[PDB]
């Protein structure tokens, strides 16, 4: 139903037929980024739960797939599996933990 | 000296018109579809094409079918070997059997 991701449809009457209105979703403006499959921290591998790892060149952010909003890499939106020696292309960065500043204060 | 049926059916007015789309531009369409479905995932079928590395696209497809993407990245070479063997097997299947 239409070109792009679909949202709704509205029918309309017509002589000897039917006329549809497929409201659809189309992304418009694009931006280059540098990605990596996983993040290495303390010998273990972190993966995005529902998102993707991107970087502007200096910092690393996790972002949802079809819209650009940057978020800090935390343990809440990542899950751990395996070591850093089996994935290919993994980069080195820290992983934030929200429990550490709560335990500090 | 040995008349075939093409000339016999041509001399009684039964002509065959040529198609508009010849095999060169059909092959060009298939090449464009393959290039899009390798280097863009499924985004080009909705809006414009976006570059995505192939391993991450396979991770997205596995996350679609119900297996989380850590299974892929620890078993990528097995996936590549099985895919190459499957393509070779289907090439041999088209080479041998004519049915
Ligand atoms: C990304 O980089 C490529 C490589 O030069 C360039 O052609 C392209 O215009 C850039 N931007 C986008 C949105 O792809
Ligand atoms: C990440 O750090 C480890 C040591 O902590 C190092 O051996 C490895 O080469 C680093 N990764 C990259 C891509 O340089």
């Amino acid at each position: 139903c239409g070109k792009g991701y679909h949202l709704m449809s509205f029918p309309q009457s017509a002589p000897h037929g039917v006329v549809f209105l497929h409201v659809t979703y189309v992304p418009a403006q694009e931006k280059n980024f540098t990605t990596a499959p996983a993040i290495c921290h303390d010998g273990k591998a972190h993966f995005p739960r529902e998102g993707v790892f991107v970087s502007n060149g200096t910092h690393w952010f996790v972002t949802q797939r079809n819209f650009y909003e940057p978020q800090i890499i935390t343990t809440d939106n990542t899950f751990v599996s395996g070591n850093c020696d089996v994935v290919i292309g993994i980069v080195n960065n820290t992983v934030y933990d929200p429990l550490q500043p709560e335990l500090d204060s | 000296a040995a008349r075939d049926l093409i000339c016999a059916q041509k001399f009684n007015g039964l002509t065959v018109l040529p198609p508009l789309l010849t095999d060169e531009m059909i092959a060009q369409y298939t090449s464009a579809l393959l290039a899009g479905t390798i280097t863009s995932g499924w985004t080009f079928g909705a809006g414009a094409a976006l570059q995505i590395p192939f391993a991450m696209q396979m991770a997205y497809r596995f996350n679609g079918i119900g297996v989380t993407q850590n299974v892929l990245y620890e078993n990528q070479k097995l996936i590549a070997n099985q895919f190459n063997s499957a393509i070779g097997k289907i090439q041999d299947s088209l080479s041998s059997t004519a049915s």
